[PDB]
């Protein structure tokens, strides 16, 4: 996260760190959407372009941290994965339409103070929340900045950009299963996801319920916090027939 | 579950974080 | 440059 703060503790106790066996290290980040099942971008899992195509045995998931290096004992707790699920329209090929993942753990974990679910937006939700100008909250443990690392979690809040923006922003073909997000040249203010930070949520807090519903996931960037660059999230909403079909299936 | 989106540290304990009113005044 | 973990996650 460029231009963050440290988090409070439990600030995001969905946060979730997807870790890798060997060598081990920070793979990306994810989401804690229920006490079996983690949401998590595709290209975290697979991405041929960089040779990354993950199995469960080459990963775990880290569950309640703040600290990125350290083991915080009796406050952590590390997961097994059973199987993953990638969207089967994700397109590494060009853009990263439908960058979105599922995870099932080996075994329930319990939740506690800092672990416990995100919501997953409804319809009604979406349509509230998802407007130009409303702000969201990213975190992560990636990089502080494009070209060094946290020593914890990382927070940054953002405004959600009107679409023409976001398209006119990038050559890349922007599509309606992506949002973006970030400050504008002339705002002043600024922040965004960097590497490392993929997969991790972009959630918003709904001022009709009190909830935390996860809008977003970090998806991608030209660079990291660039001026007149902004970053895209999957539209976990628009994806959501797709989650629930798998959760519904395998569940 | 009917839990979702409630922290332990926060909303369950009617605390706020230091930035959530930031994401408030922006849903006009 | 990360901390070891338990070796019980890890067989
Ligand atoms: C599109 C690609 N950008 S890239 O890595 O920085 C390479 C690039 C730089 C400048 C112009 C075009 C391309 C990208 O973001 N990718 C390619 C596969 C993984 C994903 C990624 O890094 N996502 C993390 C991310 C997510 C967000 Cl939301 C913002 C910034 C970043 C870091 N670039
Ligand atoms: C990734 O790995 C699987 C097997 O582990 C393989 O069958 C597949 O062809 C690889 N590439 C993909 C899914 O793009
Ligand atoms: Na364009
Ligand atoms: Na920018």
């Amino acid at each position: 996260i460029v231009e963050g703060s440290d988090a409070e503790i439990g600030m995001s106790p969905w946060q979730v760190m997807l870790f890798r066996k060997s060598p081990q290290e920070l793979l990306c980040g994810a989401s804690l959407i229920s006490d079996r099942w983690v949401l998590t971008a595709a290209h975290c899992l697979l991405y041929p372009p960089w040779d990354k195509n993950f199995t469960e045995n080459d990963l775990l998931v880290r569950i309640g941290k703040h600290s990125r290096t350290r083991y915080e004992r009796n406050i952590e707790k590390i997961s097994m994965l059973e199987k993953i699920y990638i969207h089967p329209r994700y397109n590494w090929r060009e853009n990263l339409d439908r960058d979105i993942a599922l995870m099932k753990l080996k075994k329930p974990v319990a939740f506690s103070d800092y672990i416990h679910p995100v919501c997953l937006p409804d319809r009604e939700t979406a349509a509230s929340l998802l407007q130009a100008g409303y702000k969201g909250r990213v975190t992560g443990w990636g990089n502080l900045k494009e070209t060094g690392q946290p020593s914890v979690l990382q927070v940054v809040n953002l405004p959600i950009v009107e679409r023409p923006v976001c398209k006119d922003s990038t050559r890349i073909r922007i599509t309606d299963n992506m949002f973006c997000a970030g400050y504008k040249p002339d705002e002043g203010k600024r922040g965004d996801a960097c590497e490392g930070d993929s997969g991790g949520p972009f959630v918003m807090k709904s001022p009709f319920n009190n909830r935390w519903y996860q809008m977003g996931i970090v998806s991608w960037g030209e660079g990291c916090d660039r001026d007149g660059k902004y970053g895209f999230y999957t539209h976990v909403f628009r994806l959501k027939k797709w989650i629930q079909k798998v959760i519904d299936q395998f569940g | 579950e009917a839990d979702c989106g409630l922290r332990p540290l926060f909303e369950k304990k009617s605390l706020e974080d230091k930035t959530e009113r930031e994401l408030l005044e922006s849903y006009i | 440059d990360f901390e070891e973990i338990p070796e019980e996650y890890l067989q």
